[PDB]
């Protein structure tokens, strides 16, 4: 048994991430993606 | 790159077909111009302190000396209602002018050119954009290169060889764990470290974290194949 | 970036708790709900402005455990766990150099009961149907967004703006910058310990400058002051008479009867209602002037923090290397770094 | 050097052009490759 109801919550700002930084490590993309995005202006 | 672009622009058909809410920024202009005029035409029902809001009731029921004292209540409130509408329209018009100047700037810099501006012409490194018209607006299709499938590499700011320090001409140094290469910064495409992949300045003591590797000289093995051509001539020349 | 999210209740402002005036306010029609709608339009936009300046980042980035970045010392711009709100050291200067007249948080009447309501004008604004609403993003959330924009910048340069964050050693990121301004990267590595000392000294001068004067944050304090000046002017406008026998409705209703009392009340409604039409016009004009600043601040966030700028004098004075965002009450402070 | 610079035209079209040497990084080691050739010829008189 389950049912829809109003909830309240503290909003999330985004997913958590820690960057793997080190003073001799670099990350380089081996591939790419081409992406199309709409921007709408009055 | 064509199949990526062709399939990406295919999702724009669905991003527009499937949801109702995609053009909310333009629908809101129409909704505000409608709700402002619908408010302004309801204000004709307000009495402003008169015995009727219908101006013909005043003019049916009263003579000039007190008809004018009722009419002037409606002139005052109606005139204030226009003054409110025209002030609100001038305030909105000055916001739509800012959006038009931004849109003319995006047309100039994203469409007629290519922009280095970060996130100005959509997220990613900007390639190009296509304008499409809409009721009271413009929709730009921005096309961007977005990096993918990254790998970790070890790196160094410089390579040390003949006691001299070598720096990348263009790109960055990397190691897969056993060998050292130059690669261009934005796309992994490794090459042997050479006299042409690099430029030199100073001895290897000034730079912090400099690493020892050979640097190949594209002239030397070919000059050496010319030494062996000269050497076979010398050995054969012992016969005449 | 934003201004105080005010709200007004026109019945309480124009004539609270008198039915004898409420029944005359309706002779004017929707002039109240147009003003409530206009002020709600502004109040919803302040959270849009705060979202578009700070929420530029996909993910909440954390800096590594070992705080070594090629000798550059970010210790006063990064957050410290020890404070209740996880603001940086320089954000804690800025948060104190601007004094908020009313933050908009809960007021349990225990202040507004007794003597403080005679000594306090904010409680007297509340009693006249004028209130300040809280922002959607708290000063912890804005500081958290700022710590993610800053952690991304030092651990990954521009790459977290264009795609995923890609780590690169800070001295090489700064070298990629040097190439960007047309100074070949060997000039950085041959001077790295000097360049670090120069930056670490310049960051030290900002702490002392912000500890030494208040007048530098004038652009933020002036916004709080113009909001507070407007709600103070709007509550003083209750004391005017507009040609009526009194400025107080209780006197007009205690001293007259309906047939001429309604002639005094029409003056006070017409005056008070004009006193709102003016306030809402000043706020709409202020709201547009603030937006034109929040859109500039978002444009500097994208083009100075998430990138490197060729625009002359856009991202500080000099040839731009990089910039760090810091949150301030109703605003943003950029620490633009330049060669 | 001939690495630091690129050529175009001739010295009569530019205004305020100045004379100088321009060095060639290939020559000194190609000339060391002449000293390598020349020593071998002088020695090769003996076999
Ligand atoms: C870079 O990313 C590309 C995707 O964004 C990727 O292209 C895709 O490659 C895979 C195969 O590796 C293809 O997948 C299909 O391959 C065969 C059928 O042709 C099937 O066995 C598989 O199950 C699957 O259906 C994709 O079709 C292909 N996509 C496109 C648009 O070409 C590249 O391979 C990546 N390049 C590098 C160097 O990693
Ligand atoms: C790091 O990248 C290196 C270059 O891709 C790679 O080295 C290459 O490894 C292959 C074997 O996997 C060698 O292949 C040679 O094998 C024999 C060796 O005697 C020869 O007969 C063949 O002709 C062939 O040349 C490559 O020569 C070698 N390249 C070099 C320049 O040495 C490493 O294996 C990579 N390391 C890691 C950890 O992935
Ligand atoms: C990177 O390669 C360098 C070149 O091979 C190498 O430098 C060499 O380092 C050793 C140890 O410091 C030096 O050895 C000398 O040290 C002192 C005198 O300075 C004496 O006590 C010793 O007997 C000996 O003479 C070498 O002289 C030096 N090579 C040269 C040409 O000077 C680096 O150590 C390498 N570094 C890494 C991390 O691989
Ligand atoms: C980055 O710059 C910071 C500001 O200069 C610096 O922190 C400062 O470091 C000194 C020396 O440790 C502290 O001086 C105090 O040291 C202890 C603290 O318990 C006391 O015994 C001393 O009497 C003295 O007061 C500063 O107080 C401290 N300042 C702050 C704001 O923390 C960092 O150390 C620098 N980072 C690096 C890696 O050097
Ligand atoms: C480029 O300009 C730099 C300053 O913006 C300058 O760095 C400064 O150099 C002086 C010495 O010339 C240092 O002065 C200190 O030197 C020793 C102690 O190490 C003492 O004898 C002196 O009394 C004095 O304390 C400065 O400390 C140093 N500043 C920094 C931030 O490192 C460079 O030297 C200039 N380089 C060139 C090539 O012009
Ligand atoms: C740069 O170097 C050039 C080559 O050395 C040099 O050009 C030479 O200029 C002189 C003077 O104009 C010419 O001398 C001749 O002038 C007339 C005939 O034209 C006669 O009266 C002279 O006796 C003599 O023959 C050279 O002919 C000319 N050489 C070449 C190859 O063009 C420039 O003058 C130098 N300029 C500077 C500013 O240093
Ligand atoms: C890049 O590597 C880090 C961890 O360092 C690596 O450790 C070895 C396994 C080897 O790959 C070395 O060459 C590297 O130095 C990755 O970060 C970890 O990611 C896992 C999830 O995949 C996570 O559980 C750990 O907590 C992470 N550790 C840290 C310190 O962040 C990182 O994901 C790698 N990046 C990519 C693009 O693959
Ligand atoms: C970076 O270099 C410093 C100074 O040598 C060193 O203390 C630190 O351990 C290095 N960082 C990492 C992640 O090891
Ligand atoms: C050796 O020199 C003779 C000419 O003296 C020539 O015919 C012959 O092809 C040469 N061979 C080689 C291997 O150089
Ligand atoms: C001359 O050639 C011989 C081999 O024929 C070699 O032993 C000798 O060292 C060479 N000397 C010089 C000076 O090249």
């Amino acid at each position: 048994v389950a049912s829809q109801s109003i909830i309240a919550y503290t909003m999330s700002l985004g997913a958590e991430n820690s960057v793997a930084y080190s003073n001799n490590s670099i990350a380089i993309p081996t591939n790419f993606t081409i992406s199309v995005t709409t921007e709408i202006l009055p | 790159i064509a199949n990526q672009f062709n399939s990406a622009i295919g999702k724009i058909q669905d991003s527009l077909s499937s949801t109702a809410s995609a053009l909310g920024k333009l629908q809101d202009v129409v909704n505000h111009n409608a709700q402002a005029l619908n408010t302004l035409v309801k204000q004709l029902s307000s009495k402003f302190g008169a015995i009727s809001s219908v101006l013909n009731d005043i003019l049916s029921r009263l003579d000039k000396v007190e008809a004018e004292v009722q009419i002037d209540r409606l002139i005052t409130g109606r005139l204030q209602s226009l003054q409110t509408y025209v002030t609100q329209q001038l305030i909105r018009a000055a916001e739509i002018r800012a959006s038009a100047n931004l849109a003319a700037t995006k047309m100039s810099e994203c469409v007629l050119g290519q922009s280095k501006r970060v996130d100005f012409c959509g997220k990613g490194y900007h390639l190009m954009s296509f304008p499409q018209s809409a009721p009271h607006g413009v929709v730009f299709l921005h096309v961007t290169y977005v990096p993918a499938q990254e790998k970790n590499f070890t790196t160094a700011p410089a390579i040390c060889h003949d006691g001299k320090a070598h720096f990348p001409r263009e790109g960055v140094f990397v190691s897969n764990g056993t060998h050292w290469f130059v690669t261009q910064r934005n796309f992994y495409e490794p090459q042997i470290i050479t006299t042409d992949n690099t430029f030199v300045s100073g001895n290897c003591d000034v730079v912090i974290g400099i690493v020892n590797n050979t640097v190949y000289d594209p002239l030397q093995p070919e000059l050496d194949s010319f030494k062996e051509e000269l050497d076979k001539y010398f050995k054969n020349h012992t016969s005449p | 970036v934003s201004m105080t999210k005010t709200s007004v209740d026109c019945t309480m402002y124009i004539c609270g708790d008198s039915t004898e005036c409420s029944n005359l306010l309706l002779q004017y029609g929707s002039f109240c709900t147009q003003l409530k709608r206009a002020l709600t339009g502004i109040a919803v936009e302040q959270d849009k402005n705060t979202q578009e300046v700070f929420a530029q980042v996909k993910q909440i980035y954390k800096t590594p455990p070992i705080k070594y970045f090629g000798g550059f010392n970010f210790s006063q711009i990064l957050p410290d766990p020890s404070k209740p709100s996880k603001r940086s050291f320089i954000e804690d200067l800025l948060f104190n150099k601007v004094t908020l007249a009313d933050a908009g948080f809960i007021k349990q009447y225990g202040d507004c009961l007794g003597d403080i309501a005679a000594r306090d004008l904010i409680c007297a604004q509340k009693f006249n149907g004028l209130t300040v609403l809280p922002p959607l993003l708290t000063d912890e959330m804005i500081a958290q967004y700022t710590s993610a924009l800053l952690a991304g910048t030092i651990t990954s340069g521009w790459t977290f703006g264009a795609g995923a964050a890609l780590q690169i050693p800070f001295a090489m990121q700064m070298a990629y910058r040097f190439n960007g301004i047309g100074v070949t990267q060997n000039v950085l590595y041959e001077n790295q310990k000097l360049i670090a000392n120069q930056f670490n000294s310049a960051i030290g001068k900002i702490q002392d400058s912000l500890s030494s004067t208040a007048s530098a944050l004038g652009k933020l304090q002036d916004v709080v002051n113009h909001n507070a000046q407007a709600l103070n002017t709007l509550v003083k406008q209750l004391s005017s008479k507009f040609g009526a026998i009194s400025s107080v409705l209780n006197d007009i209703l205690s001293r007259l009867d309906k047939v001429e009392a309604e002639v005094q009340i029409d003056r006070l409604i017409t005056g008070r209602l004009q006193s709102l039409q003016t306030y809402v016009t000043q706020q709409l004009i202020r709201a547009a002037e603030i937006r034109a600043s929040a859109n500039l601040a978002a444009t500097k966030m994208s083009e100075c923090v998430l990138g490197q700028s060729k625009r002359v004098d856009f991202c500080g004075k000099g040839y731009h290397l990089m910039s760090f965002p810091q949150s301030a009450p109703h605003g943003v402070v950029f620490l633009h770094v330049t060669y």
